[PDB]
């Protein structure tokens, strides 16, 4: 259930 | 890799498997299917004469772009790729791979013309072990006359004497 | 104009939006697997070259604007940035904040990003630093 | 050898030394760590090899040992080993080592 | 100022596109990282699993078949047939997709 | 991963080929265009 | 737990024969004498590894080769092997060795 | 016509049992048998006086390789035979096939190999950067050919002498006429 890769600004 | 033997700008296996993160085995058996495939198409269309576009070899289309990712000027590459064409007449390196054989004339033609590189920077750019180079090195060391152009010797800008002893 | 945008607002441009981080958490799906990556990309100095051209069989050679003009090509130089790999990791607990720490592999770094053309006689351009009888041995106009 | 000799009397040193406070645990006498001490290098002294201070199928005075491998390299012909960590013994003379590389001819 | 290369052409091309130079950085490898991992395993006797599963059962009802997998080191198609015949998948409870023991040994 | 797989060079030696070729600017109207090679002055 | 290989050495066969004669005089039990054995492979694989500096290498012909029960057994006539130099020919040989990797 | 008849030195065959057979047992009563459950599911053994190797399977199934003739791998399948009967399990000689011989010969002049995968591309592949060996399918019989600079003629995927030697008399005169220096 989790978002894996995510974007870091 | 057939688009690229099919308009004579044929590319080798090492610099395609750095792109393709693929295997020889999977490779190698697509490449024959491919060929296959394509010869049977082309016999139940319209047929086309090879004429030596997809050889197995073709080290003459090796050598400059090797000699520009080295830096050695034209004239260079158009000794080696005399030297490339006249490997076919020896019998004791016509089972060489292209690459290899391209390799050692080029640094064969390198020290022909005293071009200031090493044999460790040409391994290191084209990816070739050292021991390779020389054992090519020394098996042509004994065909002199049947590698180096005539013309260019008759023109007095290389000697025999230049090359380094075995 | 342009001899300002090569020479300056190119590194600005790159120094801009130079950080790229994507970020991988734990993955806790079993208690072995409680580890959080972080690998940021950061590009560096930017290089461009002299005008060049690769041929179709990966020839490159220096192109002149003759050369250019007659064979259909573009005047253009190919633009190099320093790009720096870091990759870090930390463990991942809950009621704990992260500390990342460098795993030491930083591999540097020239990498083609796109052939910028190039506008004759810039600062980067062949005739620029030609001569009278240069320039007309290149076939050009002085 | 004065090496496997040392290794063999620290290693019953050790062996001695940790089982202790387990024995005491059973309840028996501390007298059993003492006859059991004298049964063992009284026998050594009676296996006399090392000198103590103290048609076809498978089927003690033999030579054999007991060891740890990681890869085994086979060929046509050879049988090539990287044996490690254990003790060998040659014509009743008991010795210690690191590696070995055992190889032999297929016949 | 920007810095402007004085070397040959041909040396910053060797680095392009088609490079027969193989790739040597560890950077985000993780498909060569994590295709090194096989699990290999043959069909040992069915007593033993039967008793190792109604132990891993004791310990907790719910298991999923990855965890299984990576537990009691199984081949998929012999562990689905010891599986099947003494335990069973919830289709549409809060437990779904997670193997448990059948009715009857529950109270076992 | 591959690095060259993972710059593209081909995007921005296209947008600025394509933004010099044809007179559109980006992705205003005929801002590049052929050059007047008439004479001097033009 | 490691393997359990160690029971044929000479130590091995000693420590199993004063089992036995402690199991014949009745004051140690069986389950005490596995676990006593266990602790005793588990010792001697942890110290036979870190206190020793010698080597060896050999020089053999094998005869009948055999990888079963994950154990690989060798049997090798007329070989040769030097000490640490010393050399001295063996007859007959029998070599009996266990995986790296560690069992449960 | 060919002035010297090619000599083979691998024949794979394979012995159907009609039993079954349990792979631990096998394992450990036989001498020369090795078992990796991990790697591979079956036993692999091999004899010395034929020199042969046997791929041992759980269904009966079992394969002779490394026979330098059809009465080695006899001999051969026979000796296993005896092994298995004498161990103690119960086979019989249901069917035997052989389904593989190979063969190398040379012709002992250097031949153009580029000329030859010009002319006799249609059935020819060839690849040097992988393997400096020639791969030619020739259609009639089912043989495949590695052919090499020094001479040297490997035949591949017979099953018995008539084939290989007929490829090989076919093979003889369109690579006799490449000569080199």
């Amino acid at each position: 259930l989790r978002r894996k890769t995510r974007q870091l600004k | 890799l057939i688009g690229c033997r099919r308009a004579e700008v044929a590319r080798t296996f090492k610099e395609i498997q750095s792109l393709i993160h693929v295997k020889t085995k999977e490779f190698g058996k697509t490449l024959n299917i491919m060929k296959n495939i394509l010869r049977g198409k082309s016999e139940d269309g319209f047929l086309k004469i090879d004429t030596d576009n997809m050889s197995g070899a073709q080290n003459l289309t090796y050598i400059p772009r090797f000699c520009s990712h080295l830096g050695l000027p034209m004239q260079v590459t158009t000794s080696a790729e005399y030297t490339a064409k006249k490997c076919k007449e020896i019998k004791e390196i016509a089972g060489k791979s292209p690459i290899t054989i391209a390799v050692v004339s080029i640094y064969l033609n390198i020290l022909l013309f005293q071009i200031p590189i090493t044999a460790a920077k040409v391994g290191q750019t084209l990816q070739v072990t050292e021991g390779t180079i020389k054992s090519g090195y020394k098996i042509l060391y004994e065909h002199r006359d049947k590698l180096v152009d005539p013309q260019l010797i008759a023109n007095g800008v290389v000697s025999l004497d230049n090359l380094p002893g075995v | 104009s342009f001899n300002q945008f090569v020479d300056y607002t190119l590194q600005d441009i790159i120094c801009e939006d130079s950080t790229l981080i994507l970020e991988q958490l734990a993955q806790h799906t079993t208690e072995s697997d409680n580890i959080s990556r972080k690998y940021e990309i950061s590009f560096g100095k930017i290089y461009v070259t002299k005008p060049m051209v690769n041929e179709s069989d990966g020839v490159t050679h220096a192109l002149y604007p003759q050369e250019a003009r007659l064979r259909n090509l573009t005047y253009s130089s190919g633009l190099f940035v320093d790009v720096k790999k870091r990759t870090y990791e930390a463990i991942d607990v809950p009621g704990r904040e992260l500390k990342y720490e460098l795993i030491a592999e930083e591999s540097e770094g020239k990498v083609f990003i796109g052939r910028l053309p190039i506008m004759l006689r810039s600062k980067n351009c062949y005739l620029s630093e030609a001569t009278e009888s240069d320039l007309y041995k290149l076939k050009e106009c002085p | 050898n004065a090496e496997a000799s040392r290794v063999y009397e620290i290693i019953v040193e050790s062996v001695v030394n940790e089982v202790r406070e387990d024995f005491e645990n059973a309840g028996i006498d501390e007298q059993t760590l003492q006859d059991l001490k004298n049964i063992w290098q009284k026998k050594l002294t009676e296996t006399k090899v090392t000198t103590f201070s103290w048609d076809y199928l498978i089927s003690p005075d033999e030579n054999l040992m007991l060891c740890l491998y990681d890869k085994v390299t086979r060929t046509k012909a050879r049988w090539k080993c990287s044996l490690k960590d254990g003790v060998v013994t040659i014509n009743r003379n008991d010795y210690t080592f690191q590696k070995a590389q055992v190889e032999a001819e297929w016949v | 100022r920007i810095t402007t290369l004085d070397e040959t052409v041909g040396v910053t091309m060797s680095h392009t596109g088609m490079s027969m130079r193989s790739d040597n950085s560890n950077f985000l490898k993780v498909g060569r990282e994590k295709a090194k991992s096989n699990i290999k395993s043959i069909r040992m006797p069915k007593k033993e699993i039967l008793d190792y599963l109604f132990k891993l059962f004791d310990e907790y009802d719910y298991w999923s078949l990855k965890g299984l997998k990576e537990r009691t080191r199984q081949p998929e198609a012999h562990l689905k047939e010891c599986l099947d015949k003494v335990a069973t998948l919830v289709k549409k409870g809060p437990y779904a997709f997670k193997y448990t023991l059948r009715p009857e040994y529950k109270k076992l | 991963f591959n690095m060259k797989l993972a710059i593209n060079a081909k995007t921005i030696t296209s947008g600025l080929k394509y933004a010099l070729a044809t007179g559109n600017w980006g992705e205003r109207a005929g801002v590049s265009q052929v050059l007047n090679r008439y004479t001097y002055s033009s | 737990g490691y393997y359990e290989l160690y029971r044929r050495s000479t130590i091995g066969n000693s420590l199993v024969d004063a089992l036995d004669t402690l199991i014949s005089d009745g004051r140690i039990e069986a389950s005490l004498a596995m676990r006593v054995l266990e602790t005793f492979d588990k010792v001697v694989a942890e110290t036979l590894k870190d206190n020793t500096q010698s080597k060896l290498t050999v020089k053999g012909n094998l005869d009948t080769y055999g990888f079963c029960d994950d154990v690989w057994t060798f049997i090798v006539k007329n070989c040769q092997v030097t000490v640490e130099q010393s050399v001295i020919s063996v007859d007959k040989l029998r070599i009996v060795a266990c995986n790296s990797k560690k069992s449960e | 016509t060919s002035g010297i008849v090619p000599t083979l030195q691998n024949i794979v065959a394979t012995v159907t049992l009609g039993c079954r057979l349990d792979l631990k047992t096998v394992a450990l009563h036989a001498r020369n048998a090795e078992y990796n459950p991990k790697r591979f599911a079956a036993v692999i053994m091999r004899i010395r006086e034929p020199k042969t190797t046997a791929l041992i399977f759980a269904s009966g199934k079992m394969v002779v390789t490394g026979a330098k003739s059809e009465d080695d791998s006899k001999l051969a399948s026979r000796k296993y035979a005896r092994i298995i009967q004498k161990i103690g399990f119960a086979a019989k000689f249901t069917d035997f096939k052989i389904q593989n011989i190979v063969g190398s010969c040379d012709v002992k002049f250097p031949i153009r190999l580029e000329g030859l995968a010009f002319s006799h591309g249609t059935f020819s592949s060839y690849e040097p950067e992988l393997f400096p060996g020639l791969i030619y399918r020739m259609v009639k019989p089912k043989i495949v050919l590695l052919i090499f600079v020094s001479g040297k003629i490997v035949l591949t995927g017979a099953k018995q002498r008539e084939e290989i030697y007929q490829a090989f008399e076919a093979i003889y005169p369109v690579l006799s006429e490449f000569r080199k220096m």
